[PDB]
């Protein structure tokens, strides 16, 4: 009745057997015209699909959605080549390694590179940074903005920030993230979560509390995938090691997993995790005051 | 009569 | 209610409609008795470097092509749990089979499953879609069948409900394949290198194929748990045009 | 009172102490005529035995029941010699081994040989096939019917078929099997269950759920023995190995257990399980497009 | 209610009625003090190749024959849990003892037990039958005593109720043997090679016999748990005419 | 009824 379906026409389907919303969509057009006209059947089948959302779209319609997929440059051409252009949208990219490696440098570099117009007509956009480590430093972005020759205050105005103190708070923040993306449609292009799981290890530090930890972690990660795909944003998350933490839950949620390690002297190496030992699955990059860049 | 499948030989319209 | 029995004659009439969907490789088809069989679940597992995704994408095109035994071609439903379905991949395969890109893409229905519960709810919509366009759809692909079950039930105590939910989905999947005469193709992961799912997945699948890398760029398909004999193995190649035969 | 026992005569036994159906049958003829005449005592003792069914019959009456026991040829004379004629009625015969062995060939061969008149005046009869593996193929029976020179459609019309998807469904099917045997009395001669236990392993795949698995499995097998003995049918079941599965429950229920293994080239060997290593406990057979047969 | 005591004189009058049923072998009888004793449970166990079933079938005939100490013969009740009772086997044994086939078969009452609960319910009918034809029945055979208990309680947690139900049946069995003056003969399985049932069956049985294969076709019977001495052992033979003596 | 072939 909200859409405009008649009061006397909704009670017609109750007599034959239709009593639930799932029974309306599952009843075929061939069997719906035996209670009826196909003009009223197309109005009952359309309104049911609005409320129930089966999620079925053709591969052509999915291809039109994937044509909007972009990549956000890491600041290093070699690293970008490895990723197929950079941090991909409609996907979660996870980067893990030691503390001395450039997980925080990559997080801060992306805060600036995501605002810059790039390859494939990428126009740049705003960023949402969720900080669980108390590591976000806006002063760090000023040095990176200097490297890209962009205004400091403008870079800082396009980054939204929030500290998460608990796993529950981290999940509540994702509700505000979705609402913010829904407000300024197509404005935001990157969601950074540094780090994705430290709060989950903290809140569920017992062997008996691991079942609820896994459930809450999987609920957040499935929501994160939905946000990345529904709003066409790149999701970049950092992770700790013990092998990366999170087991199969984080491995499944992430579409691209990058292992960061120290190389010769001040150089760093990025590799696709669990991939075979071959040169095409590895890339060399440098860390400077201007963020992630290429080797000298 | 019934609706038959038409393979993807012909370009859609 | 009287669910009853049907005679072997009535069952034979139902089995006369059984078809096979070519994999794109004649050697692989010989191994399967024609290809991916309808009224049955075929499971393919191995490493990520092997052609599970190539076979999934190739079938999206070969299932639309008229084939052996009067197979007329039909539409496909692809349920993606891995975020690996790439329509651009189907364009290169459609070029190999000399078929229109937009027409191939219009005959494939797609859905992302984010949870095991969502994956099971999608099977309700699949059954309803098959019931609408009767005899139109010929293939249901689930890539992958179990990754979401490992994710949602990652505890040792939650294994009992995981097994129950997994068995409920697989028995429904067999019923869909047999009631609607469709081939069900599912991909699976491994954990020795053995496929995940235990006896539940082993029972549900009528044909289980182990995929492994062969010499250089070649691949080998074998019937899982079968004896070590040449007739239980087949060599195939992976190209931009999908699963094919070796040079 | 259903049989015809008087209303005033049923209340006579309530005064002395008789208040239950078990107390009527257990009270002797010597003590029943102290409340009475032996003409009315024989009417009270007969009606109690109809409702309570103690199951006591003399060995002469049991011998008359066993005189009806038949054997269904396997298609191989050597295999039949091993079984004492073939698949025996009023008994469960279990066959297990690897997938490459002829468990399915024996199942399909029996679908045809059970319809053929055989030794000891066996007249042939209809079959009920319960399929848990999705392996029953009527096209396979046509090649076997060709070997025995019998009509394809007639063979297929005499086999009743059902797919079992769950262990609960498998048990519910046995209720319909008993009712079908009760309808066409003496018409059906064979019940095939391929396989007997795969659904039980599937439905109870936990270590804690093993207690209910064993209970449900034992309930089905005791019902199966009762069906085979009450309706004089041969019950043939196939099983998997890990040693055969099922433990003592399946070992007890089966009267004859056959281990199938591959022999020289395309030949196969059948052996009575757990029997001593002697030639009389083994038999060689062949598998062809026409089913189970003898070696060349 | 006053269940009371009875003097040893009154008990001696009851024990004066105790009889033995010949096994068919004089050597085996010597070992048992005359044969299968009444007002007692005798248990025989061993491998399946040994003569547990031959002894069960032989007793079906020898219990009907007049014997030593004025034993007049009587009817038998056979409870079968193994589906091994074969009346045709009794005809060959009746031929050996020169007795009519139909008359032997008419004096044996038979029942199949499918569950442990059913086996226990059958003992209620056995007691009532003994109470009807007083002094007519002389032997109760249970082949086998415990296989159904292992089947119905196949879990480690269900062992407590298994032991309780098993002890309840065995204490009732002792009461039936002693109240109705009948010999109770039961067969048992083994799992070293030790009989199943633990202390419950060991306690209930007054005489326990271990059966094993001897030289060629000969068999050996021994009192279980007794010291290794010749007086605790006996040699016997198995023929188409049942349990007999060696050539 | 059973029709023996
Ligand atoms: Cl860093
Ligand atoms: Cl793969
Ligand atoms: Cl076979
Ligand atoms: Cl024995
Ligand atoms: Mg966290
Ligand atoms: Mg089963």
């Amino acid at each position: 009745q909200k859409h405009g379906i008649n009061v006397a026409d909704i009670k017609k389907l109750k007599s034959v057997g239709i009593c639930t919303i799932k029974g309306i969509q599952m009843t075929t057009r061939r069997a719906l015209c035996n209670v009826l006209s196909e003009a009223k059947v197309d109005k009952i089948k359309e309104a049911a699909n609005k409320l129930i959302e089966p999620g079925f779209l053709t591969a052509f319609e999915y291809s039109e959605k994937r044509k909007m997929v972009f990549h956000i440059t890491t600041g290093s051409q070699e690293f970008d080549k490895l990723l197929g252009g950079g941090i991909e949208s409609m996907a979660i990219t996870e980067a893990f390694g030691e503390f001395r490696t450039g997980k925080t440098q990559l997080s801060h570099t992306l805060c600036v590179t995501a605002q810059l117009p790039g390859a494939g007509g990428y126009p740049g956009g705003k960023i949402i940074f969720i900080d669980t480590e108390n590591t976000f430093r806006p002063d760090r972005l000023r040095d990176i903005a200097d490297r890209f020759n962009v205004d400091h205050d403008a870079v800082l105005d396009n980054v939204l920030y929030a500290r998460a103190y608990t796993s529950e708070h981290q999940m509540e923040l994702l509700d505000y993230v979705a609402a913010k993306f829904h407000e300024e449609a197509g404005i935001f292009k990157l969601l950074i979560i540094d780090s994705i799981m430290a709060l989950f290890r903290v809140d569920f530090s017992g062997r008996g509390e691991l079942a609820e930890r896994q459930q809450k972690l999987a609920q957040m990660l499935s929501r994160l995938q939905k946000i990345s795909e529904e709003y066409n944003v790149a999701v970049f998350v950092t992770n700790q090691m013990t092998k990366p933490i999170g087991g199969h839950i984080l491995a499944h949620a992430s579409t691209t997993r990058i292992s960061l390690r120290k190389g010769r002297g001040e150089l760093r190496i990025a590799k696709i995790y669990d991939s075979p030992e071959m040169p095409e699955n590895e890339a060399t990059f440098a860390i400077t005051a201007g963020g992630i860049g290429d080797a000298k | 009569p019934t609706k038959v499948f038409v393979p993807p030989f012909k370009t859609k319209s």
